[PDB]
């Protein structure tokens, strides 16, 4: 629990590694210190994973197709390459949407070019052109196509940009080539960046010359909310109760037209900084639109965000802000009265992707819980900068944790709850440690906003206090 | 809004009036949505025979496939060996997906490593990744064996696994006696079941090719059993149970049932059970080798017959009555053991269940899909029950396989209205269940979207899904079931007849409308 | 009218327009039916709390009972003994009903004879029926034993079974050594489970009361297992399986699993398996006797303790995790055998399934009914799963049992909203599921009419039935299931969680309305 | 089998019996002879069952509550006695109806007085009165109550007639006491008679002097069709297509008002003679209503019956009769074209209750099948008279067959199909003999009329030619 204990634990765990891996991993493990503010002085991140150590990371295709582009509901997204990637990622992420699937929405479908060896030998560019025509025949109400490149596309020298330009002009359709081959970068993170640049270069500027949109001083866009279990809807409802007009959601429940309308808004509200700071910076440079980070996890952060957002407008919005806060106050106070006593003092370890490892700490603290360890699969140093302010002193920080490290840290720290992903869940349940999936919300949620806090609290309580955890040891064993 | 004593999740939270109004405003304001009448017109069009004709003219586009890529099967095969770590040479994103895919089906930990090849390895190869990866894996997770396959990146650039592994031993990254079988598993060839075959043949070669001269066929008096790509725990257990009941000495080569069903008792077990290296080294001394799913064990068969000199029996997958009978009789001939009374009685109980249920099953029309051996066994059993498998889809099937199934259909009156499809996907199947509506679909969780589509046309057009196959993600613990042998046939029969009866109960539950037929006794 | 290529049965035949018009004319013409608005008004009233209070004031009327009469249990008990014919002294109508009831649950032959007492026997008694009945039965169906119970006619008139049987032997109608155990089983006392207790105690007394002097407790090193009224074949088989895995010597007293599951192999087997007469004669020599369902084995307990001098352990029915744990630990203590690793692993696999599924089970509200031991075991397991058993109904329960269940409820937070009902029927339960709606019912096939009623109020008020119990008439082969032990807990957990997920899939199947939550992965 | 072969089989089977049972059972087994027409000269029936021989028969309560009264849909029927009888018979018989169950119809519910020992000691008459009041408060739309007595009622000296008269007057409600205690008679049959007499005495005369109902010359009643799987509906549609007005159905889908209107009809159409000839004889004596037997099993019998019924009216009905026959001719001809080749020459043995063992023979013959044995649980000699004209020469006849006899006859005769009840079904399936339930129709049907013939043929084909029957023997034996 003490700093010195945690640092020795780090060295003990690293003793199993070969020399090269030991030296590398030592740079990705650290203990928080309130006297050090810059992560550029205590932890390394966004480097390649060491071979053979069972990283939890994915690839750039996951970050582009699975995360950024896939949720866009009225476009068709082509997993261009062999059959695997699109199949493993079919409907795995709960980026919720409203639509008629197969007719005007396509999110949970898997479109693919199903590369065979002939496509490896001759290239897949002619197949792609034929594929686009077939999509247009069978799915006439699609409003655009994206081509998500899997590993072989770049390795065999295909030119999907040329196909996209030619067929796009021929069909008068938006066709977005995305070079998100899984071997690029070190993780999902570069997929975000690649995908953001594809939005910029092929979609975002379509309406630069249009003056048709009827704007208001209260137009905003939600940037970097993928509506996991409806998260973006339970965020959107608050913003519009506060008097704002949410023109676009990037990209949960998102349409291509919303994307094209975003350059017309007055303020970009960035929830997931990691995945969307790139395009937000672009829109501030090209269109002069300011952007700001916010946090809708738990009442404390939601109230703080509402007031910071409202401060960017006029008195009428700031007044409505306090109306919204007062409206929901009895509701989240009833949640705290019920569940905080059932959770207070319990210690949590988190391991997630690029945002939630820090963003959910406030919600846990609103239930009296303590986050004693956290870490990211693919965060950068600016993320860890923001993390040091949120985490408590002497808490454990881990970047791109290995399966071995995570298991060994948990054994010693003995957290009451772990929040991580599907590949971690069943390991720790077998150890008798309550587990909550903090990507998929364990098929629950939403967790954003006031309505999501109630579900979050219910969910932590039902798992932490469940009768099953008292039964791991057979009574004759002892 | 939320009432703390009855908290709502997304469903039915977002049906509250204020969310409903918010969502209508989002749609009308900014989505530029096609009008609903146009959506309805296009949807209706997608259910027509004209749409089906365009749909089946596809050559380049695949929609909703019913197959995966080779390394998935290589990983599952590798997991069946004692203290063996699957190791996929190539890019790490693949391994994240393989593990997650099996996590969701088995609700169990799935251990697999990558050596994390990136842009740099794409130009100069992944040799250094292999040297460090193998050393890191052995030191950190302490396997007794590392079984190496490849992602599509490593295949395209042409990494020579054999050379890279030999150099890792030569340069001291792992002990030379440490077992590192390998197989090339290109995602753009075949499917996940091909990866299983390739991995198994790789492991079999590693332990037997260079030591054949002391081997004598039949000297250990056992029968080898190769299960192939198998995702029902009960199928491993029933084969072992039946052979033990017969008193037949056997070696199950690739046996993941333990590592995929470890107890929750306070410790995580990365490894459990599995085929031992000794059992693989000794396999050539068996009487013979039986392949439980021969339509994706082609390469394994060539090695077992060409090198071990076993005369692999020509046996169908032991599914349903006839093919389980034939399996036991062939095992009896090979082993010299009689079929015991317990198995004869189990057979007769299955036949009793068939007579008990035949009036509700007769003539029922089914659409079904899966891997080739599973599908043909399901077809065979349905014909034995007097059901009609009208739409038979095997995305990863081949022409030789389709001819075999067509011969099975031709041998029965209940195959008269059946068609077998190879290379078609579930968007093809969607059209078939609209234009030539069956009573039920038998398939994996991806079929739930077809059932949703059919209901949207109308309740009278809905085709309910019966979940049998892989993957099953939206029900819990069905991976514990059995589909092989008499036990598996009993489970399938029970699922089918009660799916029929639950649907009839639904259709007759309407008070004073259809409940004249809401019988207590069925 | 019929189309020969698609013949319609009653459903949907009678929805054709001409049948609809015919039925409308019959109604309007001659039925003098209440107007539909009046039917709707009365129906709505039957769903109110006001109706519920009237309903629960009933003292004389029973509607839709959830119990049967004693001889049914006596027949089932007797069927558990080797080559034994159940014989019900009294009127033949009863036996037709007993056989039919079990025929429909087990889908098997059920052998039972009557001696066909009529009006005249009411004047002069049934002695001659017994003499001819026993001789006729023994000669025709060649049983090794005839086990005699009574119908309510024979109880009311007061036929002395003991005297009638002794006279049948004395006068030469059956050999003196031929075993004819008997029990009085009055339908107006208790229920079917009481009949089981009475029959079993009668059989135990017949084979042991007069031979105690050579008996020594523990001399055969076995444990006696008395199963009680049991209608799941898997429950007999799992107890035998667990005890065999432990290496515990045991005698299952009343074991019908073989005669209720004979193979269809071309011959009818009237008898099969069963407890032997020796096992009954030798039962006093056991170490102890375990009663699997003690809340309806009170009379048996008094005899086993008073006469055999066994110290019957205080054990609940082995259902769920805790009570299976306790059963195995007591068996271990009595037998001196340790609990083996295979059962420890099975326990941990059940716990693993509980952790895997707990998020969908938590807080789920249930109404349930059945026999006392079954009900309390289901209550206990639901509490272990984090479910809330809100309506607990046992028609044939008693005050002492209700107190035990109330103590189990009080020990857990998940019992805070639960109420236990004794002496109430399924018309009482119908009101409870309207006025305090649960999420699901767990019960037998008679619950399907409650689900029909709830749906008529509205889809949002429908309470789906999960079929666990006796009798199950409208699904096939659920009698093969298991509810005892870790195996049974695994089966029940799987049925519950997947009933929840099936219902959620139904509620989210609406395209563009609720299918935002139609998740592939759950 | 030859006649002499069949006679030797009878003697062979009877050798297992004790002398007393052997002499009795010999009287209930016979071989049909075309020179012998009077059954009283070749077989006995409607006598007591021999004890301990596993008869298939039920009791008088089954015949009254389960068969005659239970289907009446808008009445509440009280199983008066201990809990068993009402539970085992709850929704076991598929007497179909249209209604809102629990509100205005009550057929598949089980109402009972659930006798306890106190009721045996002090009597159940005060409990019955209290029960009736509770029924009235909780089921206000019921249009009458019946009290079906189980065994103890008569044995303890209760007086349900008195309770019924007193409570009936107090509440102005029809309350029918029925003395159908299971110890009465020898079978379900006496229950039919008791129930017929209860209808006559307590219901049928309510509208004797009433003249409100507007009659027509084409008013008929269907007597003795309990609408199993909808059988009565597929009969009614034909009678009304022929121009008749079916005022009442006794008692499948039947209402109490329909029964009360029956004295107003011009002709009683009797399907099940056994169960309803009593009340038919009564209505012809008291009201002058003629009755006639008919048979709607299979096209030959249905056509014959329609033509005989139409002959009782005028030319306009006889013209509509031929219209109906021509309408349905292509339908049942397509059924025979499809299924007769798949069934011709197959031999059938039947054992059912009191009507179907002879009434369905014509339908089997319309599919080219042969009925080589048949018998009844509880028929009388007038039923057997009708049977010998329907059955072929040298066929086997068995009354109140024992489980042993039926099994032994089947082993020697080796029929291709058996049609019997639930207590027989699973025995013969294990022997590898296709079996069809001929009470419940195996949860299929209807089988009456032209529409039912299509289902009947489909069902016999699906079971007789099912692949499961080829698999009983393991290939290794
Ligand atoms: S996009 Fe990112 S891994 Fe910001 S790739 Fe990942 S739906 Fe995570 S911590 Mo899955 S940077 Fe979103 C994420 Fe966070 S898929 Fe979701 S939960 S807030
Ligand atoms: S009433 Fe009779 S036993 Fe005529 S008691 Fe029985 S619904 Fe049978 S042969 Mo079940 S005299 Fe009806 C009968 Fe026939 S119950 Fe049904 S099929 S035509
Ligand atoms: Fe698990
Ligand atoms: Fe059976």
């Amino acid at each position: 629990m003490s700093r010195e204990e945690v640092e020795s634990l780090i060295q003990e765990v690293l003793e199993v590694y070969p020399e090269k891996a030991r030296k590398d991993r030592n740079k990705h493990l650290a203990v928080n210190d309130p006297a050090v503010t810059q992560s550029k002085k205590c932890i390394i991140s966004n480097k390649k994973s060491q071979p053979g150590l069972m990283t939890i990371r994915g690839c750039a295709y996951a970050g582009s197709k699975g995360v950024v582009w896939g949720p866009i509901k009225d476009m068709i997204h082509i997993s261009h390459g062999p059959v695997g990637c699109g199949q493993y990622s079919r409907a795995g992420r709960r980026n919720y949407y409203i639509g008629t699937t197969g007719v005007n929405a396509f999110v949970t479908m898997n479109f693919t070019s199903d590369f065979q060896e002939k496509d490896i030998v001759f290239g897949g560019d002619k197949k792609l052109a034929k594929l686009i025509d077939e999509v247009e025949t069978l799915f006439p109400l699609n409003k655009g196509i994206s081509v998500q490149s899997e590993c072989p596309i770049g390795l065999i020298g295909d030119d999907i940009e040329s196909v996209s330009k030619v067929k796009g002009a021929e069909l008068s359709k938006t066709i977005v080539p995305v070079r998100c081959e899984g071997f690029r970068g070190v993780s999902q993170s570069l997929g975000h960046h690649i995908a953001n640049d594809a939005v910029r270069d092929w979609v975002l500027g379509k309406r630069d010359e249009d003056t048709t949109f009827a704007s208001t001083p209260y137009d905003v866009a939600i940037i970097g909310d993928y509506n996991i279990g409806g998260d973006a809807w339970s965020s959107r409802i608050l913003l519009e109760e506060m008097g704002l007009r949410c023109v676009a959601q990037w990209s949960g429940d998102g349409s291509i037209s919303e994307i094209e309308l975003t350059p017309k808004v007055k303020l970009n509200l960035v929830h997931c900084y990691r995945s969307m700071n790139y395009i937000s910076r672009h829109m501030e440079e090209k269109y002069g639109i300011p952007w700001m980070e916010y946090n809708f996890f738990g009442p404390t952060k939601t109230i703080e965000s509402l007031r910071a957002i409202a401060a960017k407008f006029d008195e009428s919005i700031q007044k409505k802000c306090e109306e919204v806060i007062a409206k929901y106050k009895p509701e989240w106070e009833a949640v705290v009265a019920k569940y905080r006593p059932r959770l207070e003092g319990k210690r949590v370890m988190l391991y997630i992707g690029g945002l939630r490892p820090r963003h959910v700490i406030g919600a846990y603290e609103d239930l009296g819980m303590e986050v004693v360890g956290t870490g990211y699969e693919f965060a950068h140093n600016d993320d860890y900068d923001r993390t040091m302010k949120e985490m408590g002193d002497s808490t454990l920080l881990y970047d791109d944790v290995t399966g071995y490290e995570f298991e060994e840290f948990v054994k010693r720290i003995k957290p009451d709850l772990i929040g991580s992903g599907i590949k971690e869940k069943f390991i720790f349940q077998k150890m008798g440690i309550p587990f909550r999936e903090m990507h998929s919300w364990d098929y629950s949620g939403p967790y954003h906003g006031f309505d999501g806090f109630a579900i979050f609290a219910r969910d932590m309580d039902m798992t932490l206090n469940n009768p099953c955890w008292k039964k791991l040891q057979a009574p004759w064993e002892a | 809004s939320q009432q703390v004593d009855k908290i709502k999740a997304s469903y039915p939270l977002f049906l509250d009036q204020d969310y409903k109004d918010m969502l209508a405003k989002k749609r009308d304001g900014f989505e530029e949505k096609y009008p609903q009448d146009k959506i309805d017109e296009v949807f209706q069009w997608t259910t027509t025979k004209e749409y089906q004709e365009l749909n089946f003219q596809r050559e380049a586009l695949t929609v909703n496939p019913a197959k995966a890529c080779q390394p998935l099967g290589a990983v599952l095969c590798a997991l069946g060996f004692e203290k063996t770590m699957p190791y996929v040479h190539g890019s790490q994103g693949c391994v994240a997906y393989y593990r997650s895919y099996f996590n969701r089906h088995f609700r169990e930990p799935v251990s697999c490593v990558s050596d994390s090849m990136t842009e740099d390895a794409a130009v100069f190869g992944g040799q250094q990744n292999m040297k460090d990866g193998l050393q890191n894996c052995k030191a950190t997770y302490k396997p007794d064996m590392i079984a190496v396959s490849t992602t599509c990146m490593a295949e395209v650039i042409g990494d020579d696994l054999n050379a890279f592994i030999n150099n890792s031993k030569k340069e001291g990254f792992i002990p030379d006696e440490f077992p590192v079988p390998f197989a090339h598993t290109p995602a753009f060839v075949g499917s996940h079941v091909t990866g299983w075959d390739n991995m198994f043949e790789g492991i079999a070669r590693y332990f037997t090719l260079k030591s054949m001269d002391d081997k004598v066929v039949g000297s250990n008096k056992k029968i080898n059993i190769v299960p192939g790509f198998e995702t029902y725990l009960g199928n491993f257990r029933v084969i072992k149970r039946m052979l033990s009941e017969m008193g037949v000495g056997y070696s199950l080569l690739s046996d993941p049932e333990e590592v995929l069903d470890t107890p929750a008792d306070g410790q995580f077990r990365m490894y459990a059970g599995g085929t031992t290296q000794e059992e693989m080294k000794d396999a050539p001394n068996a009487l013979n080798t039986v392949l439980l799913q021969p339509w994706h064990l082609e390469k394994t068969k060539k090695f077992v017959e060409g090198t071990w000199k076993h005369e692999v029996p020509k046996l169908n997958i032991p599914m349903g009555l006839d093919w389980t009978d034939e399996f036991l009789m062939k095992v009896s001939e090979i082993s010299g053991q009689p079929i015991p009374a317990s198995l004869t009685k189990e057979r007769g109980r299955l036949v009793d269940m068939m007579t008990d249920s035949h009036t509700w099953l007769h003539g029922k029309r089914f659409a079904l899909w899966g891997d080739p051996d599973f599908v043909m066994g399901l077809v065979k059993f349905l014909l034995e029950l007097g059901c009609e498998p009208v739409h038979i889809l095997c995305h990863n099937g081949n022409k030789r396989w389709k001819k075999a199934v067509d011969a099975i259909l031709a041998a029965s009156p209940y195959g008269k209205n059946a068609t077998v499809y190879i290379g078609k996907d579930l968007w093809h199947l969607r059209s078939l269940v609209f234009t030539d509506k069956p009573d039920f679909m038998i398939g994996n969780s991806y079929g739930k979207f077809i059932q949703r589509d059919t209901l949207h046309k109308g309740k009278e057009f809905e085709v309910p899904l019966i979940r049998i196959g892989f993957p099953i993600f939206d029900r819990h613990h069905l991976h514990r079931s059995t589909t092989l042998g008499y036990e598996g046939a009993m489970q399938i029969l029970t699922t089918l007849v009660n799916s029929i009866l639950e649907r009839l109960d639904e259709e007759t539950r309407g008070m004073q409308a259809t409940d004249y037929n809401h019988d207590l006794v069925r």
